This record gives structure tokens, C-alpha cells and sequence, in this order.
């Protein structure tokens, strides 16, 4: 098959900037290449095809270039509507897409307010225990959370969820939920979530001791 | 104007069958190769099938080859996607897409898209959410756990408090049920004065649960 | 005003020969010697004219028809030819005045896996007249079974896909073609060579 690899996977820019996202093809695909834009939960929109042809009714700030293996999409003077995920696509051998490049709003660096929530008594009657670590209104999006029950490791028991970039402050928020059985939950006392993120000099761990 | 109107879809048991429709107007139906593209929850785009303007050439992606069928009804200007032996990895929004000029036989590019159709492949049965307090500038919230199918709509104090509220993307757990949280960071001091109620609604099960979060 | 032959010769996409494109060039100056040497042309055959002599004439209109055919069919793009292309897709008149220009476009128009979107008409009730076109994609019903727009038994799609792959021998690789024709009428437009 022909694989498409886009680069970078995420890009941060401001209104007015000029952006350049790249798409590399495992083999030469000549001019058989197109770019699309997708907002979350909406149909993609075609922007460029045949490497360099502008689709009808697409703003001219969008241009495409490349022939063979290395392709480039260029937005000259960015605008709000342009913040989106972008996919390239080849049609030289069947039809495959690239993984996509997310284009996000650049804002000033902010640290997350890290909150920890023990499982409620109501749920502990259910037989399971959901402990929730919350990180609120941080930027950039990258942040690492890890749980330690009695300073252990916790693996495969946590799941995270991240909002999209707010429109007000342009930050992100994230939840990490740790689901354990009431037996294991009642079998230790030191529950902590440790967060590292660029707005923090040193990682902030938030914790409690059950009971 | 070119329009692609999609019909069908919804929840289907694993191994089941389902057929999707795409009703075309505003262009010459036989002048363009037609395609389906899907997007699995939180992933990018996957081409699955195509058919030529004349109906005489069909092209399949291997992940659906042998299970999915694409077909044409010219009098209705409609594209059908017949899906058999459905697996869970087939859960996705399915897009109908029209190709461009000089693309009579092969789809090259996708110049017009349908609005998308959720196909959910799961053995789970409909269930209303359990709601648990996330008790506490401070933060508090509401854990919305073990519901199916999506969606659930949360609001705080009947939609009055919308400042500083983040309701997270739901996660589908190993049980096949969904889970999500809705948080609110409120200026403290109100921790002892204001009274915070969260408002969970799940229409597929006609369940309405309002839970009071307090210190 | 320089004639926009770049838009013709260098178009990213080219028409299918069955749906051959025509562009009218007017109100401009063109150097046809420069055009002759602008690229490597596998053929460049003129009738009634020549590049060097075009550079000294003015015409009312120049039409540039363009399309893709396979290598061994370029020779059907000539006055008085026969075959599938000349009969059913693109027909020059016996008294043609202009130039036929072609070059190998394997790198641009083939696909690893085949390009079936370049087509030619395989049959037609009667031959094209000169510069006539036939763009119908209608299925031909050969029996009583209705086709409802679908190929099948007794239901013949009249367009054949070339299916261009880079591995093809030279004669089956795609060629882009531009046919320049030259017209003098009692009209106000003028398309002139540099010394006309
Ligand atoms: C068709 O294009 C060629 C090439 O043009 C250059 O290469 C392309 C890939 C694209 O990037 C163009 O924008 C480039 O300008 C033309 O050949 C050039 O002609 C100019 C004079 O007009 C000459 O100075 C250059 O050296 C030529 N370069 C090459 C590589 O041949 C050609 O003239 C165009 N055809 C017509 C009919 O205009």
C-alpha cells in the first residue's frame, strides 16, 4: 500500500501567521494528492487537489505544492475559521489518508489547577470506586498524569478525557478517572495523582487518604 | 446546489446487517463516481467503498471486502451501502461523498460530502446513567457513569450556571457503557452559601436525574 | 498581451478525448518558435502552416483543443485518418490548418494501479463530423432488458477506460495532445505572431 505520513501532528499559531504543514508519501504519487479540512463532528471539506489545484470557493490564502513524495499546504495569513484538523489524501493506489495535523490556537502558557475527588459513599455501595483527578484550564495541551495508590504505579486502570480548546480563554481541561474495586480501594489508603506540565516548575501531585 | 442527504444508520447488534442511503440532487447522477468514507470515534478518515457513474465498477477496501456492498438506483439518484457481518470496529460516522469532474469511473477526490450517519455496533442495551457527586476557588462536579447509548446532556442549576463549566468527552468503558464527568470550578465562600445542582438527561432511556453536590 | 498557451499546455488536468476541451485564444501575441522549443514534444506536425511562418501572420482566432490519448493513437490526430479516436472521439477535417502537438504524460496521467478516468468512445451509430463532439455517457440498451443506467448483459457503456499504468509500453502510455487551429474571418479579434 501507499502510506501518507503528515507532519507535524499538531501546530500552534495565531491569527495572521503563515502556516506550513507537510505530507509525505511512502512512494511517489506524482500529482495524485488532495488536502481537506475538518472541524470536530462535521464533514471534511476539500481544499486542494492534484497537489496544487484550489477547489472552488476555497479562500486563496490556501495553496498547495509538491510532486512525487513531499507535499505542502500553506495558509498565507491565518484566520479564525482555519483552526481545524487537516488531512492529506492520495489516489495513486486506492485511496488512503494521512493521520492528520491539528491546527490549534496559540495562547500564553497557563498551568492547570489540579483537583482530586475521592469516590462517593453512594458509588462505594455500588461495589466500585471512581477517583477523579481534574486539571482545569491549562495550556499547552500536553500534560502527563499518573496515579499512585500507596505510592504504587497503577496501569490499565485509568482513562483520561480532554475538552477541546475553549473559545473564551483557549485553554484545555482534562479528567483522569481511576476505577478500582471497593476491595482494592479499601485495601490501601494513599491515593494521589501526579501532574507534570510546562506551566509547572515542579510536578504538582494532589492526594488524599481514604476515610 | 449539490446535495447529498443521508438516511439510515443507528444501533445494530454485532454480526448484524444495516443499509445506509445517500440521496443525491443538484447534479447529473451518472456523471460522477460515488464513495463512502468513515470516521471511527476519535480517529481520522477511512475510505471504504466506491462505485463508478455507470455502476459498472466497484472498489472496496480490504477491511470491508466481502462484508459491505455498494449499489446504485438511478431513478432515485441514490447510493446504497449494504453492511453485513458488522463488527464493533465498524462503529463510525459514515459519510457519503461525490467525486469531482473527470472522475467518472474512479473516485480520485471527495468534492462533496453527505452530513454523516452514526452506525453503532454493540451488544449493550439501553440504560439510564448513574450520577454520583464529585464533592468539593474550588471545584466540584457530577460523575455520569454507566449509560448507553450516547448522548447525555448535563447542565448546572437548570442551565443558569454556565460560567466555568467543563463537560468532558464521554469514554466508552470495557463494559460497553459510557461514562463522563461535568465539572464546575466556583469561587469558594459560596461553598457554604450557594447550592449546586447538576442536571443529567438521557433521552434514549427517558431518564432525568438531578443530583445535589454539597460539602 | 501575451497569448496564454501556458494555461493550455501546462494545465494540471487534461480532458478525456471523448470530451476533448477547446480554448479560444484571442487578442494577444504569441511566439510560435518559442512555443516549438518551449518543451520536448514527441510530435509537432503542422498542416498549411509552420511555427516560423506563424510568427509573421495574424489570425482572427486560434483554437487550442486538448485531451489525452495513448501513444499509438497520436497518428489518428491528422486529416483523413480512421480508427476509434478519429471515428468516434476527435475528428480533424481534410482541409485542416494548424498544428498537432503531443508529448508523453506517463508521469502525470498514469497511476500505480491504473487510471480509468481517461476514456474514449468505443462505438457510435455514425462517425463524428469534423470538430463534432459526443459527450453522452448513456448506456446503450442492446436487448429488451432495461438498463436503468447500469452496465451488464445487453447493456454496453459506450466509453472505454484506458487504464494507464506507468509500467505500460510506450505506445500505451498516455500522451497529452494540443491541436492548434487557425482561422481568418472578417472579425475584430486578432491573434498575431511577434512580427505580424
Ligand atoms: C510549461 O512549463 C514549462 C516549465 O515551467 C516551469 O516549470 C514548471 C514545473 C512550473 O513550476 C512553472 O511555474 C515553471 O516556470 C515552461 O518552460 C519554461 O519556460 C520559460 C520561459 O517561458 C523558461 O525560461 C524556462 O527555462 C522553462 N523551464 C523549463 C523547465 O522548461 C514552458 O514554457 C511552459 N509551456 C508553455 C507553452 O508556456
Amino acid at each position: 500500500d501507499i502510506q501518507m505520513t503528515q507532519s507535524p501532528s499538531t501546530l500552534s499559531a495565531s491569527v495572521g501567521d503563515r502556516v506550513t504543514i507537510t505530507c509525505r508519501a511512502s512512494q511517489s504519487i506524482g500529482r495524485w494528492l488532495a488536502w481537506y479540512q475538518q472541524k470536530p463532528g462535521k464533514a471534511p471539506k476539500l481544499l486542494i487537489y492534484d497537489a496544487s489545484s484550489l477547489e472552488s470557493g476555497v479562500p486563496s490564502r490556501f495553496s498547495g505544492s509538491g510532486f512525487g513524495t513531499e507535499f505542502t499546504l500553506t495558509i498565507s495569513s491565518l484566520q479564525p475559521d482555519d483552526f481545524a484538523t487537516y488531512y492529506c489524501q492520495q489516489c495513486d493506489s486506492l485511496l488512503t489518508f494521512g493521520g492528520g495535523t491539528k491546527l490549534e490556537i496559540k495562547r500564553t502558557v497557563a498551568a492547570p489547577s489540579v483537583f482530586i475527588f475521592p469516590p462517593s459513599d453512594e458509588q462505594l455501595k455500588s461495589g466500585t470506586a471512581s477517583v477523579v483527578c481534574l486539571l482545569n484550564n491549562f495550556y499547552p495541551r500536553e500534560a502527563k498524569v499518573q496515579w499512585k495508590v500507596d505510592n504504587a504505579l497503577q496501569s490499565g486502570n485509568s482513562q483520561e478525557s480532554v475538552t477541546e480548546q475553549d473559545s473564551k480563554d483557549s485553554t484545555y481541561s482534562l479528567s483522569s478517572t481511576l476505577t478500582l474495586s471497593k476491595a482494592d480501594y479499601e485495601k490501601h489508603k494513599v491515593y494521589a495523582c501526579e501532574v507534570t506540565h510546562q506551566g509547572l516548575s515542579s510536578p504538582v501531585t494532589k492526594s488524599f487518604n481514604r476515610g | 446546489e449539490v446535495q447529498l442527504v443521508q438516511s439510515g444508520g443507528g444501533l445494530v447488534q454485532p454480526g448484524g446487517s444495516l443499509r445506509l442511503s445517500c440521496a443525491a440532487s443538484g447534479f447529473t447522477f451518472s456523471s460522477y463516481a460515488m464513495s463512502w468514507v468513515r470516521q471511527a470515534p476519535g480517529k481520522g478518515l477511512e475510505w471504504v467503498l466506491s462505485i463508478s457513474g455507470s455502476g459498472g465498477s466497484t472498489y472496496y477496501a480490504d477491511s470491508v471486502k466481502g462484508r459491505f456492498t455498494i449499489s446504485i438506483d438511478n431513478s432515485k439518484k441514490t447510493v446504497y451501502l449494504q453492511m453485513n457481518s458488522l463488527r464493533a470496529e465498524d462503529t463510525a460516522v459514515y459519510y457519503c461523498a461525490k467525486s469531482g469532474e473527470q472522475q467518472l469511473v474512479q473516485a480520485e477526490y471527495f468534492h462533496h460530502w453527505g452530513q454523516g450517519t452514526l452506525v453503532t455496533v454493540s451488544s449493550a442495551s439501553t440504560k439510564g446513567p448513574s450520577v454520583f457527586p464529585l464533592a468539593p476557588t474550588a471545584a466540584l462536579g457530577c460523575l455520569v457513569k454507566d449509560y448507553f447509548p450516547e448522548p447525555v446532556t448535563v447542565s448546572w442549576n437548570s442551565g443558569a450556571l454556565t460560567s466555568g463549566v467543563h463537560t468532558f468527552p464521554a469514554v466508552l468503558q470495557s463494559s460497553g457503557l459510557y461514562s463522563l464527568s461535568s465539572v464546575v470550578t466556583v469561587p469558594s465562600s459560596s461553598l457554604g452559601t450557594q447550592t449546586y445542582i447538576c442536571n443529567v438527561n438521557h433521552k434514549p432511556s427517558n431518564t432525568k436525574v438531578d443530583k445535589k453536590v454539597e460539602p | 498581451n501575451l497569448c496564454p498557451f501556458g494555461e493550455v499546455f501546462n494545465a494540471t488536468r487534461f480532458a478525456s478525448v471523448y470530451a476533448w476541451n477547446r480554448k479560444r485564444i484571442s487578442n494577444c501575441v504569441a511566439d510560435y518558435s518559442v512555443l516549438y522549443n518551449s518543451a520536448s514534444f514527441s510530435t509537432f506536425k503542422c498542416y498549411g502552416v509552420s511555427p516560423t511562418k506563424l510568427n509573421d501572420l495574424c489570425f482572427t482566432n486560434v483554437y487550442a483543443d486538448s485531451f489525452v490519448i495513448r501513444g499509438d493513437e497520436v497518428r489518428q490526430i491528422a486529416p483523413g485518418q480512421t480508427g476509434k479516436i478519429a471515428d468516434y472521439n476527435y475528428k480533424l477535417p481534410d482541409d485542416f490548418t494548424g498544428c498537432v502537438i503531443a508529448w508523453n504524460s506517463n508521469n502525470l496521467d498514469s497511476k500505480v494501479g491504473g487510471n480509468y478516468n481517461y476514456l474514449y468512445r468505443l462505438f457510435r451509430k455514425s462517425n463524428l463530423k469534423p470538430f463534432e463532439r459526443d459527450i453522452s455517457t448513456e448506456i446503450y440498451q442492446a436487448g429488451s432488458t432495461p438498463c436503468n443506467g447500469v452496465e451488464g448483459f445487453n447493456c454496453y457503456f459506450p466509453l472505454q477506460s484506458y487504464g494507464f499504468q506507468p509500467t505500460n509500453g510506450v505506445g500505451y502510455q498516455p500522451y497529452r495532445v494540443v491541436v492548434l487551429s487557425f482561422e481568418l474571418l472578417h472579425a475584430p479579434a486578432t491573434v498575431c505572431g511577434p512580427k505580424g
